């Protein structure tokens, strides 16, 4: 329980590690739908249920296109991804041993407090709201329409122009 | 005492789905002037057990040209999700109430795609690559609308919690305020849940058993167990979001009892469709749904924004 | 005739009432004859975790009669 | 007792395979027309748990209607060698059993049985749709009387 | 925690149902039923070549709108602001420029399946 | 003698009554509803199927099947 | 909170370590560029969600409207890399140094 | 007119979708400007006491609501009732 988010966090670092080794874009895309899901857990492990689901709505319909084009532009006769060579599988297993190494190194140097495996799980929320109402996220994201209505025009204009910026690149 | 609730939540939907395989063969039959199953049981009540027990004895094809890891995970991922969407689905009081209990549906509804993409991509075959690609431009088509047809309804409701609509519908069905939404929702409940008049993905006649052709019996059932399990959700939602049955909280089994009466119609309404209409050729479906529904959606999306502020009808955040 | 369809429906029709009517009677048994008492906000959780602390650790009980 | 349990399991294992057998969307000649009239509202397959699925991986029996030419023959055993192997076969017609007409032509195999092994043979030039239906009811008991767990116990 | 009790199950209900599908059929896998299908012939090409789609531009307009959809989703809470006149306007401004962005593409032959 | 099958196009300056007549065919897609009621007209019919081994369909005295050698 | 951000900063870096070492695909580098964004979404949300800085909660979406609009322009160039070559290999575009 | 008003007649016969969209668009922004009840949306939404109303301290001033809630002074919304 106390070791909840350190697990969700290290399974994210790994979901972004194999993502960095650059297998075929499918098993990288799979490597991001996972880490995007895992991102919905820790964002939600610290409160707001909205923001986590968003990543887990964008980068589903995001990676649904990444499945489409890779079948048309980015794909070999043989994908040759993870269980296909030993150059990736070494630096996929020695990245994880480097992880268990490194985090276990600097709990010995428990002076900067970058990780405190003994003082773990006890510092995650920091005095939230206990008696309270109308506090969740989505009240903040809805400031696009009150008191932060410039985040709104500036991002809407990007999508108004993306629709024109994109076709002149195809044409 | 919670496992005894899941046990009474998953058994009574895998045992229902099974008899939708039957009911999808008889109702279609009598329209075709042909009796369906009559023999294995009294009136075909015992045919899916044969069909089920038949499929877990045949050789699950491990094809020579494939990716045996994603091969096995897609049906694990299909039967998981569409079964796991029943968790917050509120017959009056749900197993798991959620504030964002409908974004849970949308997001997990989208992961039912990757069971169709990873399958046909893993399985080396032209007739399955297509069915994978046939879902890509299908999700691209409706998923813009399964949100806004679902937002603008939940815009004159408040929170995304599905439980609130039982109180929004305490005296009226939302079908009457939003029949335009309910029309396009019905078709968007029909593209998602690829079972359809426009199937386009398991096309027996074009793409024979698309996304599904290299799969033999063992893994094969987990899609039928997932597709016919998902037919009942997206009608069960229409019996919550648009057709609001009776709450009256001293007999909560009146909700669940009228929830039955409409969900079977909307589950029996899909059955008239497959026996009544052909497919959209896969270029119309995205010309039928970015051109005709998408503008008409944004309009009513805009109308229901200026519906309460025009009048007063602001949903409360309880 | 068409009446041979009703078994496929009215056996499917004694199969989707259970997850609705079982979901309540299983709550009332666990929650003490009350409803599950869902908590959407941080206030309704405080009342629980208060009422959890005015009794034995189960929170579906004691009220007036005390002082 | 063990044998009695295994005979009933082997009688109960077959009830599924024989009721819900999914034939395969074959064709090739006139004979296939009668299969449609066996999908028709007179002699319904679906009433017998018999369903057209147009892929072998989903199939449980091949129904060979029509002249099995020499060009089609690789495509007939490339297909029979794509099912799982409770797979069964049915040879509709006299063009598929022996090549009735065209027994002496050069581009016709003189029997489906030259190539794929067969469980049952339906005769008739166009066998009546109530004569495949007698065959796929007879194939439906030809593996009611298979003993695949019995001969495992005594082995 | 209560949901992990629901969903680890459904993996097991799937994972326990798949192990009883590979280890209880009595298989006979040799060579020619494992190899791919293409309707009774040996496939010409290798099944994993460039597909060259034709809806390439619409997939991007979706890729832009899934943001825009996400950029709508806080409206059920935005109406519970005290202003409800910038939320009024700025909700019209977002939906309008979208349809303008959608109508420009609609005329300039974006969603038309290049061919 | 020949008969045109698809030839009716003639712009009669369609009055606003003939527009809704067309604009409610669309926006309620009702031409299809005339098909759903058409299949609803058949589940309530008697399915023509027959229990085969107990109800073997009709033949005629010239139906030629299995050969046989008659005898005086 | 001070166990993930070292673990998320270290997840940004591996993706920065990935989108500088290529492997013969332009479309796996664009792909590695979105998980780069993603660690900044989360390492921005939490900071805006343990501090209860709801006023900054509009930011983790504005960051992300430019995560797909940049990918959109990114994906659309592959259409114009493919239509020259049809292969999408980064080693195939070297005729500018001339 | 005729050269504009009768163009809408085919656009209502054929293309009978954009007419609704372009209408409901133009019919959405226009109605709150001619309403009797649009004033209340920023008022029914301003009455909700989500946060606690901090009381001031009496310093011989502000003849407002005294130290008594049911006292006729102050924002007594009888408009929400009897709307
Ligand atoms: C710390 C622990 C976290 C894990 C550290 C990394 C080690 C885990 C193994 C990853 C590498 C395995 C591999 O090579 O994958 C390719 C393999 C390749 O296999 P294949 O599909 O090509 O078929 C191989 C056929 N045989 C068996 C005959 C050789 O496929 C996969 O495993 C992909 C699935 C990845 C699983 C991760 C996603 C979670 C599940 C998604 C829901
Ligand atoms: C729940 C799943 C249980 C499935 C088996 C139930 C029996 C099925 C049945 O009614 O027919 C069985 C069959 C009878 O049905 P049948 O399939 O042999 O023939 C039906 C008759 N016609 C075609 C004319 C309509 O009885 C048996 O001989 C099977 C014996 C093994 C069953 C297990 C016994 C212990
Ligand atoms: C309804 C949904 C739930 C789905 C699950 C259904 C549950 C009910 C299933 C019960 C049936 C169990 C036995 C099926 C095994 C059939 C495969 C088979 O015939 O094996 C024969 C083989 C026979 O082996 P053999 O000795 O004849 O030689 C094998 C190879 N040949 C024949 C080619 C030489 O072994 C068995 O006897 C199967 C016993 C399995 C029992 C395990 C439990
Ligand atoms: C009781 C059993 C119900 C039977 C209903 C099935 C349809 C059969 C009726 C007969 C028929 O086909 O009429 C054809 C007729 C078609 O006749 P027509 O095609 O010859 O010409 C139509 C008339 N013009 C051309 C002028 C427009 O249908 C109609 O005319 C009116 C009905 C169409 C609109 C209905 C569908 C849209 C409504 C959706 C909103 C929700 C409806 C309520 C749903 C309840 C569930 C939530
Ligand atoms: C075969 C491959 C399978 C792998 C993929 C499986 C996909 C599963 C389906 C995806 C889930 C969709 C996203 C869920 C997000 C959580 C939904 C949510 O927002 O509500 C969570 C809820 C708290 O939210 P809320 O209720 O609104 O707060 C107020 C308090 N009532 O209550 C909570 O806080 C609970 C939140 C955590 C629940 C997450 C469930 C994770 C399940 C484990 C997945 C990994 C599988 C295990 C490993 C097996 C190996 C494969
Ligand atoms: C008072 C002032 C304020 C008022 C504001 C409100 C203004 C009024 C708004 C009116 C809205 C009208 C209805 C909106 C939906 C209409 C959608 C539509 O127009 O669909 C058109 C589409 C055809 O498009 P097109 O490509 O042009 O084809 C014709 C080519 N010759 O048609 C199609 O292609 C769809 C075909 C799909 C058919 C599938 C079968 C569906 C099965 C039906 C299930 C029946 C039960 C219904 C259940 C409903 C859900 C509860
Ligand atoms: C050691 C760290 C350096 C990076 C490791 C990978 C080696 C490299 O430089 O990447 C080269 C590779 C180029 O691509 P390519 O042309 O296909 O290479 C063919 C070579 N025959 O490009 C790549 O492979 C992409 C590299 C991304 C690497 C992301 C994962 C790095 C994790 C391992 C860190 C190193 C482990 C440290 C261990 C410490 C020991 C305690
Ligand atoms: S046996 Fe007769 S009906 Fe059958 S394929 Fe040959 S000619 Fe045609």
């Amino acid at each position: 329980m106390n070791n909840y988010i350190f697990v969700l966090s290290s399974l994210f670092l790994v979901g972004c590690l194999g993502l960095a080794l650059k297998p075929s874009p499918i098993y990288g895309g799979l490597g991001l739908i996972v880490s995007g899901f895992v991102g919905c857990l820790m964002v939600l492990g610290f409160g707001g249920s909205f923001l986590g689901l968003m990543v887990f709505l964008i980068y589903l319909g995001g990676m649904l296109v990444v499945f489409g084009y890779t079948t048309a532009m980015a794909t070999e006769e043989y994908p040759e991804t993870w269980g296909s060579n030993w150059l990736i599988l070494g630096f996929l297993v020695l990245g994880v041993i480097m992880e268990v190494f490194l985090i276990c190194v600097l709990n010995y140097y428990d002076e900067v407090g970058v990780i405190n495996l003994d003082g773990l799980g006890d510092w995650l929320m920091y005095e939230v709201d206990d008696v309270g109402v109308m506090l969740e996220g989505g009240i903040g994201v809805a400031a696009m329409y009150s008191c932060a209505t410039w985040m709104m025009v500036v991002a809407g204009w990007s999508l108004f122009a993306g629709i024109f910026i994109i076709i002149e690149i195809t044409r | 005492m919670f496992f005894i609730n899941i046990l009474t939540l998953l058994v009574p939907i895998l045992i229902a789905m099974a008899f939708l395989t039957l009911v999808e063969r008889k109702i279609l039959g009598y329209m075709q002037l042909r009796k369906g199953p009559n023999i294995v049981g009294p009136y075909g009540i015992l045919q899916p057990f044969a069909d089920a027990m038949k499929l877990f004895m045949k050789e699950p094809m491990r094809p020579l040209t494939t990716s045996m890891s994603l091969f096995i995970i897609a049906p694990t991922l299909s039967l998981t999700l569409a079964l796991s969407l029943w968790v917050p689905l509120p017959m009056p009081h749900p197993l798991i109430n959620l504030n964002l209990g409908i974004l849970f549906i949308l997001a997990t509804s989208s992961l039912s795609v990757y069971s169709i993409l990873w399958s046909g991509w893993a399985s080396n075959s032209k007739y399955s690559l297509f069915g994978a690609l046939r879902a890509v431009a299908q999700t691209i088509s409706y998923e813009v609308t399964m949100a806004i047809i679902l937002l603008s309804v939940l815009l004159m409701n408040g929170s995304y919690s599905l439980q609130t609509l039982i109180t929004t519908q305490e005296h009226m069905w939302l079908l009457l305020p939003a029949w335009p939404m309910a029309m396009m929702w019905f078709i968007s409940t029909l593209a998602e849940t690829n079972r359809a008049p426009f199937d386009l993905t398991e096309g027996e006649s074009e793409l024979v058993s698309g996304f599904n052709v290299e799969y033999a019996a063992g893994p094969f059932a987990l899609f039928f167990m997932a597709e016919y399990t998902n037919i009942i959700l997206m009608n069960a939602l229409t019996t919550i979001i648009f057709l609001g049955p009776l709450y009256y909280i001293n007999l909560p089994e009146l909700y669940s009892t009228n929830f039955m009466m409409e969900a079977l119609l909307l589950s029996s309404t899909f059955l008239w469709i497959r026996a009544s209409y052909p497919r959209f050729r896969y270029d119309q479906l995205m010309h039928l749904l970015w051109k005709n529904f998408l503008p008409l959606t944004l309009a009513l999306c805009m109308w229901h924004i200026s519906l309460p502020i025009f009048t007063a009808g602001v949903p409360p955040y309880m | 005739m068409w009446f041979e369809i009703l078994p496929g429906l009215a056996i499917m029709g004694v199969c989707l009432v259970i997850p609705g009517v079982s979901t309540a009677y299983i709550h009332k048994f666990t929650n003490g004859g009350k409803e599950k008492r869902v908590a959407r906000v941080q206030y309704q959780w405080y009342l629980m975790e208060r009422d959890r602390r005015i009794s034995g650790v189960n929170r579906y009980y004691v009220s007036k009669g005390l002082e | 007792r063990a044998e009695y349990v295994v005979t009933k399991l082997d009688d109960l294992i077959n009830w599924a395979r024989r009721s819900s057998l999914w034939p395969m969307t074959f064709g090739l000649a006139c004979c296939a027309v009668e299969m449609m009239h066996m999908a028709a509202p007179r002699y319904d397959m679906d009433r017998f748990g018999v369903v057209f699925r147009a892929s072998p991986r989903q199939a449980d029996v091949m129904i060979v209607a029509g002249t099995l030419t020499n060009k089609m023959a690789p495509a007939l055993r490339k297909v029979y060698d794509q099912m799982p192997e409770p797979r069964y076969v049915v040879s509709m017609g006299s063009c598929a059993n022996g090549g009735g007409y065209y027994h002496y032509s050069y581009s016709v195999v003189r029997g489906c049985d030259r190539i794929v092994p067969v469980d049952i043979y339906v005769p008739g030039c166009p066998p009546t749709a109530e004569a495949l239906l007698y065959g796929i009811l007879q194939l439906q008991r030809k593996i009611k009387r298979e003993q695949k767990l019995k001969i495992w116990y005594r082995r | 925690m209560n949901l992990y009790t629901v969903i680890f199950i459904n993996i097991l209900l799937s994972l326990t149902l798949i192990l009883v599908a590979f280890w209880l059929p009595q298989m006979n896998l040799y060579s020619e039923k494992a190899n791919p299908y293409e309707c009774g012939f040996d496939p010409t090409s290798s099944a994993r070549l460039p597909f060259s789609m034709k809806f390439f531009l619409v997939a991007i307009t979706f890729l832009l709108f899934d943001l825009e959809i996400a950029l709508l989703l806080p409206l059920p809470w935005a109406i519970q602001t005290i202003k409800t006149s910038t939320m009024m306007i700025m909700a019209f401004i977002l939906v309008t420029i979208l349809s303008l962005g959608l109508a420009y593409e609609w005329t300039q032959k974006g969603l038309e399946w290049t061919e | 003698t020949y008969k045109y099958v698809n030839k009716k196009e003639q712009e009669s300056e369609v009055d606003m009554k003939s527009a809704t007549d067309n604009a409610a065919r669309i926006l309620m897609w009702t031409e299809l509803i005339r098909g759903l009621g058409m299949t609803l007209s058949y589940l309530f019919r008697e399915p023509a199927t027959i229990n085969y081994p107990f109800e073997k369909g009709p033949l005629s005295p010239r139906f030629r099947g299995e050969h046989a050698l008659r005898r005086y | 909170m001070p166990s993930t951000f070292f673990n998320l900063t270290m997840a940004f870096s591996l993706s920065l370590l990935g989108t500088l070492m290529f492997r013969s695909h332009l479309m796996s580098t664009l792909l590695c560029l979105e998980g780069m964004v993603l660690s900044l979404f989360i390492m921005t949300s939490v900071t805006s969600l343990n501090s209860n800085s709801m006023s900054s909660m509009p930011i983790p979406i504005t960051i992300l409207v430019f995560a797909a609009c940049e990918a959109a322009v990114g994906l659309a160039l592959l259409v114009k890399v493919s239509n020259t070559y049809g292969t999408d290999y980064v080693q195939n575009l070297n005729l500018l140094q001339c | 007119a005729g050269r504009i008003s009768a163009f809408l007649k085919n656009a209502w016969a054929k293309e009978p979708v954009l007419v609704v969209s372009f209408s409901v668009w133009g019919l959405a922004i226009i109605m709150p400007m001619i309403s009797p009840y649009t004033k209340y949306a920023s008022m029914i939404n301003k009455a909700t006491p989500y946060n606690y109303p901090v009381p001031v301290r009496d310093d011989g001033n502000m003849p407002d609501v005294p130290s008594h809630p049911q006292d006729p002074l102050g924002p007594s919304l009888d408009w929400l009732k009897n709307l």
